[PDB]
């Protein structure tokens, strides 16, 4: 575990930089396709459109999240009907094995890159119907987990931290950068 | 428009919708039979979560099934608090249906308006309960706990406040040519076709019937607050929403009555057999202790019997059949939602309609899932 | 422009949720105890994070042969 | 001077287009509680009375009975109607 | 006001019994609203109106809340004020805990004291019910008011009591002030 | 010549594939028809009055993460109440499972336990203390 | 690195040699640095008059239920739910 | 006249009097039928007989209405049909007679499984 | 003089103690037994046979007018010869007042259909169908309601696991989701909640054979 | 040992048979439209064999009763399978392709675990 500095030690710490790479970069080619990373991920990152599946008591908060007291478009967030046209999907509610096949179907039918957020417990892992013979124990089960944000449900801050926490992660992933190592 | 859940197999000629198979059961979970694993505190927040829009109102009926199995009364106060967000649950669920309703319609104003106003009142229940929604602040004995000081006043000036804003999305919506061409006519329900298929609720009460829960089997404070209930004869969905509308203003001056005259004194069952003692009183004396370690771990026996209760939760008659073998774990616990016949009539209702009509359908049976499948 | 949503402090975040209308400035009635950490962020997706690990030593012991 | 609105000008424009005088509806610390109270009592209850107050004699679920068979019933000893005819018409 | 047109007695509204009339002035009237949209022009600047008011967004992070103390959130274990474990391993929050995402397992410790060795909290499996908190005897476990505990991997959320413990340090302050507020009351 | 269609069918109907249990648990699982044990330190005895079934412990290893005590076998808390053994055998058969009872107890033989032999003039069991 | 080497006051640490080990490869293996027994060690053991005395640990409804701990006994007695030591001499 | 019958539906009705007459002769006749120690029948010509008598002394319809109380005519013809349907299946049901089926011994004792004294 | 005790409705016990004397005197070949629970509310046990016949008596006859059915709850209990046991909970508007019809049957033998006498019923004798298998004689469509497709098993009857036997995950050699042996993260622990000390004398010897 | 009960369908073995064999009719008849409507591996040959196999599956069920159930449960699963209700993943449920055989000679048990 760590913990924040101090007020002293923040004083003597420069600016934490904006693009989580830093500006240590070595060489031309290095540099250039840092800012190209940099550039891409604030795209990606500014404009993210969940696909609001939604399926029960969490997807309230889903939608009290559009709801204008936690704002969400603020941040640059749409809610696409059209998979197709959705980039994230926010997992919400239990997983039944009818809708098992549903959830995978409706999933790799979005085009990637696709960022997927398990909100509430009961798609986290079950939730409070974990050892029930006709639920999905998890959404981990069917569908690669990207952000986990606990919660029964959580509360609309808690989702939305979250979604920030999900931009840090598209704020930082290195495509350009590190494909130049490959 | 289809509740993330619902999934109708139709088959269409032309844009016309002629066959409607509905698959309800795309949610259940089971949840019949780990209600009876567990105990019956411990199976409390399972009808929390049925008919999750009606938050409050769920668990009261658990409540009432318990009560009258155990030959339990709770003191006013706790009726009063009970009635009190009885109703703020019945506002909450009735902007839940209007504002999906004008969504399934296709207005976003007003549903986004409404959900300001929900904020409020969620934060209300935070107050007392402690969570946004799924409170378990009702419960056996009474509520579980008492209302801080001042939340009183806060409910004044939101019900202050709640005319406005009602009225606000009132003069947009209600007159508004495409609302009313488009919901008016759709899916006339008769009122003979209506009882034999088991309806209940605003839909109920709006194709005609007089029937009401709290008026007929009053079974909380109701016995002390005046009101109307309002009534269509038109059986639209129109006069539906129309009915849903002036719910909301009859609910207003219910919250009038019971906050304005609530009496002091306890906030719970005397009986610390059923309801948990209190903490203070528990750290001291010796049988508070041991009633407080045995109701936690064990439960309370509760007599062997089989009971029916239903209350007027906003969606209708939502009713549980609760069958106890006498020991501390329910025997088997079924549960009647509205939504249940309230959609398995649509294979009849949208009968020829367009598909739009259907859609719009949808939204005022209000069939809020869970409740449906579980 | 790191800014996160766990920066806050424990002594501010009543404060600062409309929780506790007193200042901690104003209020030295809380506890002033020792072992009391510093505070963190979600230290997670980072070397730093938590993982979890059973806290049970083990239950059976294993027959040595050397003794 | 107490609560941030628009000017004067668009308040008066406001108030027109809806056509119902308006009052605002943000929270404002000044409008909603004294957000920090003082501790409050519970007042006792009536069954903590402190004497005469035997459990055994106050009791329901001892109190309660199994169901009673009706034809049994008369075998030990206006058409009738469930309840009040209610015109539900 | 046009008559009803079926007769109300009390404990009842019917919301559509008004007639609609058929005097001139009254056709007219919906003649030239239909005409000429008044209903829409009354909508239309409704909605213009009403950008006339401040929203009501909270400029999350820095701006945020309110919550009330009550709030059921992060979990966190005590320590009382010497710093020694609040928690006995009376079992109960484990025996209440509607979900069964409480596992514990206790033994002496060489004082012999009666304390916890594991103590696991699942928060892919707790519903932040409360009922832990409520049902200890001496209010070893607490629902924390930490919500932003947000994961990227699964394995994140198990805690065990090395986490829990950790918690209750970071966040002993604010517990102990809604303790103060809500003991007495709660 | 019929009593709304009645037919004669032998009483002892075995239901194993209309029940969906899978074959294998079926195939390699017993069940202990039997009375629950009195728990030791207790003396009330209104929990021992019902003949009651399960089946035989499987297998528990432990989770390798987090130390739980995983379990993949599906019967094993299963636990259903009779009240006298020869209809728990009736409905085992019905299910088609292998079972095996086991014979609770004989009635309890009286015990004079009286009170006078605490005082005696002869006999050994005069008490020792009170 | 350290974290993974750490014996938890429960009394774990991973065989050196432990596949579980791997877990840590990339995440801190957290241990608490307050061990309860340490801390009530350092607390001194209050003493009294009274053959018997009562504790609470806490302070009101915020420790644990009021407990009452004879002293007649030469040695220290442990408070059996908060630890604390009591002394009679 | 009154203009609604306040339900969607149930249109207003004239000649009420014709048709609660009519649909009382048939009923009487269809519990005629009936063997005459049936409890059924013994009740309905007094139930069915008070109605069709109540029928007359009151022309005006609204007179008629708080006389028989049971709700309004549109209703109340409807309630007299039900029972002519009820009595041709009542006469092809035969249900005056006597206990077809005995219950099993502890068919109906809740609560279940619980060893017993001999 | 104890306000924690409630005290029912006496002159509503009064009503259907006496009404249901009438149902039991009118219907003889059918009704087994009418009994008033404590809980006010009436119950009327009859053999397997008469379902329809009752029902649609009640909903017709003057004096029971009893049109809505609120729902069919299923009740298992095994050490029932015939377990499987069935509730048709009513509702009467004309009188407010509620009774309860109620009825068993075995795993084996099929049972009357309520969809010809009440449309209302016509989901739940799916339900219960999907839910214990009681098998419904007339009923227009007994697909399954709640369950998966391909579900095996009744889960809602007392001998059934929890858990069930299988549950579901995704493969990607068959790109598609497979139904799987069962195999849980942390077993479901129990509770032994058994009172050693009889509660409740009352219904000790009462209701003995 | 006889009990005097109630019919379901099927008063006598050969209806018994009648009843069956019509739903090996309609699942014989089925076969080639599920193997081109689902995109699922399967072929028409290897559907076919399985559908002769799983009616073997119960072959010495015996009660009149029974075997109308298990129709029943056919005639049922034939709809689903008419239409297109079902999906991919449910239709191929009946190989268990998941999961390999598992060990069932003595020492492939015993070493196998239990
Ligand atoms: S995790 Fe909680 S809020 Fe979300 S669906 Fe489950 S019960 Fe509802
Ligand atoms: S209830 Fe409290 S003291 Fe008891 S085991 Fe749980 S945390 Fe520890
Ligand atoms: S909040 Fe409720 S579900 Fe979560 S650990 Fe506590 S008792 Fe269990
Ligand atoms: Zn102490």
């Amino acid at each position: 575990q760590q913990t924040l500095p101090v007020a002293e030690v923040a004083q003597n710490l420069p600016k934490k930089g904006y693009s989580p790479f830093g500006t240590k970069q070595s060489s031309v080619a290095e540099w250039s396709l840092a800012r190209l990373d940099d550039l891409l991920n604030w795209g990606r990152k500014g404009s993210i459109w969940p696909l609001t599946f939604g399926l029960a008591c969490c997807a309230v908060e889903m939608m009290h999240i559009a709801a204008p007291r936690y704002d969400m478009d603020r941040y640059g967030v749409v809610f696409r009907a059209s998979p197709r046209q959705a980039d994230v999907i926010i997992v919400a509610g239990t997983l039944t094995n009818k809708m098992a096949p549903a959830l995978r179907k409706v999933y790799d039918q979005m085009p990637e890159p696709r960022w997927v957020i398990s909100m509430g417990s009961c798609a986290n892992g079950g939730g409070y119907y974990h050892y029930s013979y006709s639920v999905v124990r998890g959404c981990d089960r069917i569908i690669p987990v990207d952000i986990y944000v606990p919660g029964c449900p959580p509360t609309a801050e808690a989702l939305m931290y979250g979604v920030l926490q999900l931009q840090k992660k598209v704020k930082r992933m290195k495509t350009l950068q590190m494909w130049y190592r490959k | 428009a289809a509740h993330g859940v619902l999934r109708l197999v139709l088959e269409l000629d032309g844009e016309t919708v002629m066959r409607a198979d509905p698959h309800i059961g795309l949610l259940h979970r089971g949840t019949e039979k780990l209600i009876e694993y567990k105990t019956y505190t411990q199976a409390l927040p399972y009808f929390d979560r049925l008919d999750y829009v009606s938050m409050m109102c769920n668990e009261q009926c658990y409540s009432l099934a318990v009560e009258k199995l155990l030959n339990i009364d709770v003191p006013l106060r706790a009726k009063y608090i009970r009635t009190l967000f009885a109703e703020i649950t019945r506002i909450l669920n009735h902007i839940m249906a209007v504002g999906t309703h004008a969504l399934d319609v296709g207005a976003l104003t007003p549903f986004f308006w409404l959900f300001e106003e929900r904020e409020k009142m969620m934060e209300f229940y935070e107050r007392v309960s402690g969570a946004r929604m799924h409170a378990a602040y009702i419960r056996p004995g009474g509520v579980s706990l008492d209302m801080p000081l001042g939340l009183m006043d806060d409910i004044y000036e939101f019900a202050s406040k709640f005319a406005e804003r009602l009225d606000e999305v009132e003069d947009v919506l209600t007159t508004n040519r495409i609302w009313v061409q488009r919901t008016e006519d759709i899916g006339i329900v008769t009122a003979e076709e209506a009882l034999n298929y088991g309806f209940s609720g605003v839909m109920l009460r709006g194709s005609g019937i007089k029937w009401d829960l709290r008026k007929q089997q009053p079974y909380d404070a109701y016995n002390l607050v005046n009101f109307d209930v309002p009534i269509g004869t038109k059986g639209d969905c129109y006069d539906r929403y129309l009915c849903r509308v002036e719910e909301m203003r009859q609910s207003l001056r219910i919250i009038d009555q019971c906050l304005n005259q609530m009496p002091a004194g306890e906030i719970k069952t005397d009986d610390a057999k059923v309801a948990p003692p209190s903490r203070s009183e528990m750290k001291t004396s010796m049988e508070a202790l041991i009633h407080h370690f045995k109701l936690f771990t064990q439960g309370y026996q509760v007599p062997p019997g089989a009971t029916y209760t239903a209350i007027e939760a906003p969606k209708g008659e939502f009713g549980v059949y609760l069958i106890s073998d006498g020991s501390s774990r329910p025997y088997r616990c079924k549960i009647k939602a509205p939504g249940f016949a309230h959609l398995a009539a649509l294979e009849k209702i949208g009968k020829q309609h367009m598909l739009a009509d259907v859609v719009a359908i949808i939204g005022t049976l209000d069939v809020v899932f869970g409740e449906i499948d579980r | 422009m790191d800014y996160d949503g766990s920066m806050i402090p424990a002594e501010w975040y009543g404060w600062m949720h409309y929780k506790t209308d007193l200042p901690p400035i104003r209020d030295g009635c809380r506890p002033k105890y020792k072992w009391i950490a510093d505070h963190s962020e979600n230290l997670s997706g980072t070397k730093e994070a938590y993982y979890p690990y059973s806290t049970t030593p083990n239950k059976v012991e294993a027959w040595e042969p050397k003794a | 001077a107490l609560r941030r609105d628009v000017s004067p000008l668009i308040q008066r424009i406001r108030a027109f287009l809806l056509g119902r005088e308006h009052n605002l509806a943000l929270r404002f610390e000044d409008g909603l509680a004294d957000r920090t109270q003082p501790q409050p009592e519970i007042p006792d209850g009536p069954s903590h009375l402190l004497s005469a107050n035997y459990y055994c004699q106050r009791d329901g679920r001892r109190e309660v009975l199994p169901p009673i068979d009706l034809v049994e019933q008369q075998k030990q000893l206006k058409l009738p109607t469930p309840g009040k005819v209610y015109a539900w018409d | 006001e046009p008559k009803d047109i079926v007769e109300v007695p009390k404990g009842y509204v019917y919301v559509n019994n008004k007639e609609l009339s058929m005097e001139f002035a009254d056709i007219t009237d919906r003649a030239a609203s239909t005409m000429f949209f008044g209903e829409l022009l009354r909508g239309f600047a409704v909605t213009l109106a009403h950008i006339f008011k401040e929203p009501a967004t909270i400029n999350y992070p820095f701006e945020k809340g309110p919550l009330s103390p009550r709030f059921r959130g992060e979990h966190a274990l005590r320590r009382y004020p010497s710093g020694e474990e609040r928690c006995i391993a009376c079992k109960l929050c484990e025996a209440i805990c509607p979900a069964q995402a409480i596992t514990i397992e206790a033994e002496e410790r060489a004082d012999g004291s009666r304390r916890t060795t594991r103590y696991d909290i699942d928060m892919t499996k707790c519903i932040y019910c409360g009922f832990c908190q409520e049902a200890c005897p001496v209010d070893a476990i607490v629902e924390g008011p930490n919500f932003e505990f947000s994961t990227e991997t699964h394995e994140e959320l198990l805690y065990n009591k090395e986490k829990l413990l950790c918690n209750g340090d970071k966040w002993e302050s604010e517990i102990a002030s809604n303790l103060q507020a809500d003991h007495l009351y709660r | 010549n019929k009593l709304s269609g009645k037919i004669t069918v032998p009483t002892a109907v075995n239901l194993s594939p209309i029940s969906g249990v899978p074959e294998e648990h079926i195939r390699e699982r017993r069940v202990r028809i039997h009375i629950p044990p009195k728990n030791a330190m207790q003396s009330g005895t209104d929990n021992v009055n019902t003949w009651q079934i399960e089946f035989d412990n499987r297998e528990r290893w432990e989770n390798p993460l987090m130390g739980w005590a995983s379990s993949g076998d599906p019967l094993s808390n299963m636990n259903v109440q009779f009240g006298s053994p020869e209809e728990a055998i009736t409905f085992c058969e019905r299910n088609g499972w292998r079972w095996y009872v086991d014979g609770a107890a004989k009635p309890k033989k009286e015990r004079v336990k009286n009170y006078g032999i605490n005082f005696a003039w002869n006999k050994r069991t005069r008490v020792s203390t009170k | 690195r350290g974290d993974i080497e750490k014996v938890t006051h429960t009394g774990q640490v991973f065989d050196k040699e432990d596949y579980r080990n791997a877990r840590f490869v990339n995440a801190k293996r957290y241990v608490n640095e307050n061990w309860g027994i340490k801390l009530i060690e350092e607390v001194p053991p209050k003493e009294c008059t009274e053959r018997v005395v009562f504790c609470d640990g806490g302070d009101g409804p915020l420790g644990h239920p009021k407990v009452y701990i004879n002293l007649d006994k030469p040695g220290n007695h442990i408070c059996g739910y908060c630890g604390l030591r009591f002394v009679k001499k | 006249i009154k203009a609604s019958t306040g339900l969607t539906g149930l249109a207003v009705s004239t000649n009420p009097h014709h048709t609660l007459s009519a649909l009382y002769g048939k009923i009487l006749r269809a519990v005629s039928k009936m063997p005459q120690d049936a409890s059924y029948r013994k009740y309905t010509e007094q139930l069915v007989k008070q109605r069709a008598d109540s029928v007359a002394q009151h022309k005006d319809i609204t007179a008629l209405e708080k006389a028989v109380g049971c709700g309004q005519v549109e209703e109340l013809i409807v309630q007299a049909e039900n029972e002519l349907i009820l009595a041709r299946k009542m006469l092809g049901w035969k249900p005056w007679e006597k206990l077809v089926q005995a219950a099993p011994a502890k068919q109906w004792d809740w609560p279940p499984a619980q060893i017993m004294e001999p | 003089d104890k306000p924690t005790v409630r005290q029912p409705d006496a002159v509503a016990r009064s009503h259907l103690s006496d009404f249901g004397r009438y149902v039991a005197e009118c219907l003889p070949k059918y009704v087994q037994k009418v009994q008033l629970t404590a809980g006010d509310e009436l119950e009327v046990l009859i053999a397997p046979e008469g379902v329809v016949p009752v029902l649609q008596f009640l909903k017709d006859h003057h004096q029971a007018q009893f049109t809505n059915l609120v729902d069919i709850a299923g009740v298992d209990v095994p050490c029932r010869k015939n377990r499987f046991e069935v509730v048709y909970n009513l509702l009467s508007l004309r009188y407010n007042s509620r009774i309860r019809v109620k009825t068993y049957t075995d795993e084996l033998t099929p049972l009357d259909s309520a969809c010809e006498v009440h449309k209302a019923a016509n989901w739940y004798e799916r339900e219960i169908w999907d839910m214990y298998g009681v098998f419904f004689a007339n009923h227009p469509d007994l697909r399954r309601i709640l369950t998966d497709y391909g579900f095996e098993g009744h889960p809602q009857r007392r001998d059934f696991p929890l858990s069930g036997y299988v549950e579901l995950r995704y493969d990607d050699e068959k790109k598609r989701v497979v139904c799987e042996p069962l195999e849980l993260a942390q077993e479901f622990r129990k509770f032994d909640l058994s009172a050693p000390w009889e509660q409740f004398p009352n219904f000790r010897n009462a209701n003995p054979p | 040992a006889v009990q005097q009960v109630r019919p379901i369908l099927s008063v006598d073995r050969e209806e018994a048979r009648k009843r069956a064999l019509n739903l090996y009719k309609a699942w014989y008849r089925q076969i080639p439209y599920i193997v081109m409507d689902y995109d699922i591996p399967m072929t028409v040959e290897q559907c076919r064999d399985k559908l002769r196999e799983e009616f073997v599956k119960h072959r010495n069920v015996t009660d009149i009763r029974v075997i109308d159930m298990l129709v029943i449960k056919g005639q049922m699963e034939l709809k689903e399978s008419v239409e297109i209700w079902k999906q991919k993943g449910h239709i191929m449920r009946y190989w268990k392709e998941s999961q390999d055989p598992k060990p069932t000679d003595f020492l492939s048990k015993f070493i196998q675990g239990v």
